[PDB]
């Protein structure tokens, strides 16, 4: 009952009956102040853009191992048509600045076992690691379609051919997942909770973002404990997410992209 | 006692929570970020075979250039760039041994321990000659993203590097102690610098090397005069943001 | 951290250190 | 008694920019009086704010301080300037000359257009500033989608257009090797909204002078030396 | 008049850790504003207190962030961690990563266990911390003879266990060549007190996540560099 | 908005004039004339093959004299003058290459960027030996327009340059650091110096070289002792008057 | 510009700098 | 013992000497 | 005799000079 929580955002509302609270990364919220690096008065407080956008993320099966994960580049994950007015406004602006409030959903039963780590990370590598090809605009910022394995990111992944890889011991896109818990996060333990609630402020190398070139935040869902269940229990276990851009700011109005 | 890690945060306990014990804390402040990074660590090496009174021309010799990019992150000549640029990975200098030295320049202590996503600081640089032969050298410091000006001498027998208003240093003689040190302010147009990765491109057609931020450095150092010089960085008034994972270490 | 000299810095603070300024 | 000293590791070093002075060898000398002088200025920024000419290309690829317009409305911009104090079109303006000696800039840029056609000539231009991210504007429809002002000819001859400082970073680079999101900031394009219109006995081509300078809140910082060149 | 000086015997020495500054060559420069930033932290201790994962061995000798328990009570501990910030099991925790850069530590250590089995699974564990001097505890009888807490599964999923700082010295070494009474401090072992118990239709193996971090009164001191290695 | 450039002056606007925007100015003072020019820039080079204890005699060797004229503007031997004089133009040292070095001495940074017609300042001079051989040199500074006194030694085996009351410097030995620096006051009889051109003659029969002002310098430096020495100028308490065009730069 | 030492100049102002004087 | 300089130490006391602290 | 420095001795008087003491 203290675990029943409702959250309104524009014309949308998330509801959960097993919340463990909302974690505020860095104990900060994006307040929506205009970037001091822009002279043009920003476009803001667009109610049609300050809502939750819900999307399906993945299917969790017994084959996923600890640290296999799924990445959701932001704001790009919502820069497509399904991003509604946030997207259509974003595409027509040079710069955007915002925070994120997110809830990832995933229910099992009292007879299933397993757990996920739900976290937000700034400057978290979202490029593909199954190839030695340089990441490009249309491949670097895409939501993972398949679970990513973990071994090849511990020391990073150089965009060089397999034989050169031998003489490259470390790449700057390395991610020591044993410490992924140092990022603002929550754990989705099947026996405890079917939802995780996070919120992070705006962080970047600069006042506002030229988003077309940079996915500054990444929502990541990684399994910590493999999914387990006995013969007879529901086999389809899926993961979903409600993503809300917090008080976004737009500057530099222009014609649309693509 | 019991708790719930799914909250994303659990209490920091001491022995008194579950047992008959007392807190045992003693004051200590050597863990402060400012204090920790406020010390000099080897971060680069430079080599020149040109005299002081000559035209500076970019060169490489066994993985050592006569100029460096001021950044704790790995840097090196990238895809035949004229001057070194920030790298995205480290490589062994040797094509066979699979053991260091690396061909890339960096502050190993920073790369191996930078549990933050962004940092801000001033940079204290120390340049030291590797042998005892009397030093005779000229160094030019170029602010972050400023013109390198790799031009000809405008006057005969003068060090082209000194032909600038950019901050430069000239040390020579029997009375000197073969080193140079100075501190430069943060000069990047970025508010804070990415300490490990930059999840994006640096130009508008997204054709740059993904992973490297635009102008994420403290400028460059160009050198002329004979010798091999080691470089140290010391991070003044250091400030870090957003905790993140450290480099992984092989399991014992 | 790591400055422990009791006499004041010879170079003024504006010069010894970069000047911190808020844009707001 | 003598004072013990610790000779630092940089003994004998000549620092070209140390904020300290050296030994005066001819002191107690009066600097020849100049109190009668006029025209003194103390800030180089003063220079940056003086509008000076942009170099536009001739039909013969010769540089001229103006562009042409006539009785028609092209589907493409009459002129296009990339906003960079590095733009070749402003290479010889005082603004660029000063900026070449500094590392970064911040603030407004003023693009001044002076109509030089006859008094009987009328017309309207649409001056647009397109921030980057989606490339250069290809049509008037796109150019109007960004920051713009409509300039109507008449009694007043010139139009003072301001390129607002819109940037992800507080400061921007004045030059670069390859364009980056911190050194290139979009485009200023001027379009013909309505055709230049006029009576008989008036030359078909009107010339519009083009100048640039820093705006009210424009600043530069970090004294540096620009890439040397051989005058010619 | 000139001041007489006594040049000390260490003239020209470069001290990497002198608590003094050097010559500023580009002063009066504004550090690009960053007042909009969030997430700043000023003490590395903050990191040490964030619980991160311990690496337990798989049945195939692969490293995993948890251990297994089932419907039985082994006569031996399910897991054993030697209390040393040098323990290989915590080699990749943030606590160890930070400690590798300091010479000594003092204070509490928090070992966090998160039960990930089904909601229908019950059971009790006995988490014990055995100080050194008489070797590792060989039986439950011995393990209970030292500092311990009984963890009962239920509504709350995790157990925050504290290894009290019990030491002959005020500070302890974070690493060592050979174990000494100032660098190795006993063992943390978790035993199955009652078997994990559950109904039909529930997998026999339950996974318990294991994490470590410094406690409330935990501190580190003396910045140093750890033994270098080649990443792989 | 609209304006009229014919007035000879139009307003300095910010984004708020025509659009819904705010001023965005941040304090900054590195553009002050005093601060900008208050740094050392290479401005000359000197060479001598005579020992300290000998009679100083003017010489030239591959475009390098053993004395210089203290002025940021180009200077060189003009029409066989005994000592270098201010030039009116710059020439390549080489008769073929058509690339620098130039045979003329000047502060390239000043020539390339002097957006004013007149200037006033004190001069901080730095003289550095181009190699590490122990220095043994004597320099004589002669105020603007004062007698050069290129006389014989009055006593055997003494540096004739030191045989004066004019300010002079003597550096030698194993304890020195092969350089000299000092600051001299403005000594010209002119109130302010012309920074680029002087539209007139210097004597009454108008026979001098049109374009060069009379006594527009900071004096001269004569040197004896072995070696090649580079020179730097630093403009103290710099003051400039009447804005004017900068040197033209080739169109990109 | 470009002087940032907090302790006063060792040489007096008359000697360190030329003396500025008005003729009127 | 064995310190006889009248002007105060250039490095602060925290840095020049180890810091003495009582655990009780 | 023969000491003419106006700033006080850097080393304390106990150390710079032997200590004069009367036995009565």
């Amino acid at each position: 009952s203290d675990r029943v929580s409702s959250d309104t955002a524009g014309n949308t509302a998330t509801n959960t009956q097993s919340t463990v609270g909302r974690l505020f990364g860095f104990g900060q919220r994006h307040k929506g102040k205009h970037p001091a690096s822009c002279a043009d008065t920003a476009t803001d407080k667009v109610l049609a853009a300050e809502r939750y956008y819900t999307i399906k993320l993945a299917s969790w099966t017994k084959t996923q191992e600890s640290f296999d994960h799924i990445r959701v580049p932001l704001p790009h994950a919502l820069a497509g048509e399904n991003g509604g007015v946030f997207s259509s406004t974003l595409r027509r602006h040079y710069l955007c600045k915002c925070g994120w409030r997110i809830q990832v959903q995933c229910n099992a039963s009292q007879f299933h076992a397993g757990s996920l780590l739900v976290f937000m990370a700034p400057e978290f590598d979202t490029s593909n690691h199954s190839t030695e090809v340089e990441p490009r605009a249309d491949t670097a910022f895409k939501v993972d379609a398949n679970w990513q394995k973990h071994a090849q990111i511990l020391t990073g992944h150089a965009y060089v051919n397999t034989t050169t890889k031998v003489n490259v011991p470390l790449a700057l896109n390395h991610q020591n997942f044993w410490q992924w818990t140092t990022y603002p996060h929550q754990i989705l333990n099947l026996r405890t909770n079917t939802t995780c609630d996070l919120e992070v402020p705006y962080v970047n190398v600069c006042p506002t973002s030229s988003w077309t070139q940079h996915a500054n935040w990444t929502l990541v869902i990684a399994v910590l404990t493999p999914l387990q269940y006995s013969q007879g229990s529901a086999t389809t276990i899926e993961i979903t997410a409600s993503i809300q851009p917090v008080k976004p700011v737009f500057n530099g109005l222009r014609h649309t992209v693509v | 006692g019991v708790d719930n890690a799914e909250k994303g945060k659990v209490s920091d306990d001491n022995a008194s929570t579950d047992f008959v014990a007392e807190p045992v804390k003693l004051p200590e402040n050597q863990t402060r970020v400012s204090f920790f990074y406020d010390r000099s660590t080897l971060s680069s090496v430079l080599q020149s075979t040109s005299d002081v009174s000559s035209k500076f021309t970019p060169s490489t010799a066994k993985n050592l250039q006569n100029s460096i990019l001021l950044t704790p992150l790995p840097s090196d000549i990238v895809n035949n760039s004229v001057l070194p640029e920030q790298e995205r990975w480290i490589s062994f200098a040797s094509p066979t041994t699979q053991k260091p030295p690396y061909k890339t320049k960096q502050d190993w202590n920073f790369i191996m321990f930078s549990p933050f996503t962004y940092y801000k600081c001033d940079l204290e640089v120390t340049l030291s000659k590797n042998d005892r032969e009397t030093i005779s050298s000229v160094v030019r410091y170029v602010p972050c993203g400023a013109p390198s000006d790799l031009s000809d001498q405008t006057m005969p027998q003068t060090p082209s590097l000194a032909d600038t208003r950019d901050p430069h240093m000239w040390v020579v003689g029997q009375g000197t102690t073969n080193q140079i040190s100075f501190v430069i302010p943060y000069t990047s147009p970025l508010s804070v610098l990415p300490s490990v990765w930059f999840n994006g491109f640096s130009n508008f057609d997204n054709s740059s090397r993904f992973g490297v931020a635009p102008n994420a450095d403290f400028g460059r150092l160009l050198l002329q005069g004979q010798g091999t010089f080691s470089v140290h960085y010391r991070y003044k008034k250091m400030r870090v943001f957003c905790p993140r994972p450290t480099v992984f270490i092989p399991w014992p | 951290g790591n400055e422990g000299v009791i006499i004041n810095n010879y170079y003024s603070n504006q010069y010894q250190n970069s000047i911190d300024l808020s844009a707001n | 008694s003598p004072f013990p000293v610790t000779v630092r590791e940089h003994a004998g070093t000549f620092f070209s920019t140390t904020p300290d002075t050296t030994v005066p060898v001819y002191g107690n000398t009066i600097s020849t009086p100049f109190d009668y002088m006029c025209g003194e200025f103390t800030d180089l920024l003063s220079l940056c704010k003086i509008p000076t000419f942009l170099g536009n290309l001739d039909s013969n690829k010769k540089r001229i301080p103006y562009f042409s317009a006539t009785n028609s409305t092209p589907a493409t911009p009459l002129v296009t300037y990339q906003v960079t104090l590095s733009c070749s079109c402003m290479a010889n303006s005082m603004l660029a000359a000063v900026a070449r000696n500094f590392n970064q800039y911040r603030g407004s840029l003023n693009y001044l257009f002076v109509f030089t056609g006859s008094a009987m000539t009328k017309g309207k231009f649409l001056i647009s500033y397109t921030p980057p991210g989606a490339g250069e504007p290809k049509t008037l429809d796109q150019a109007m989608q960004a920051t713009y002002a409509i300039w109507d000819l008449g009694l007043n001859s010139s139009y003072n257009f301001t390129v607002p400082f819109i940037s992800p970073t507080h400061y921007r680079q004045t030059s670069y090797n390859t364009p980056t999101i911190t050194s290139v900031d979009g485009w200023l394009t001027v379009w013909q909204l309505t055709p230049l219109t006029y009576p008989l006995g008036v030359p078909n081509d009107s010339h519009i002078l083009t100048l640039v300078s820093g705006g009210d809140d424009f600043t530069l910082r970090m004294p540096v030396t620009f890439t040397k060149y051989v005058p010619q």
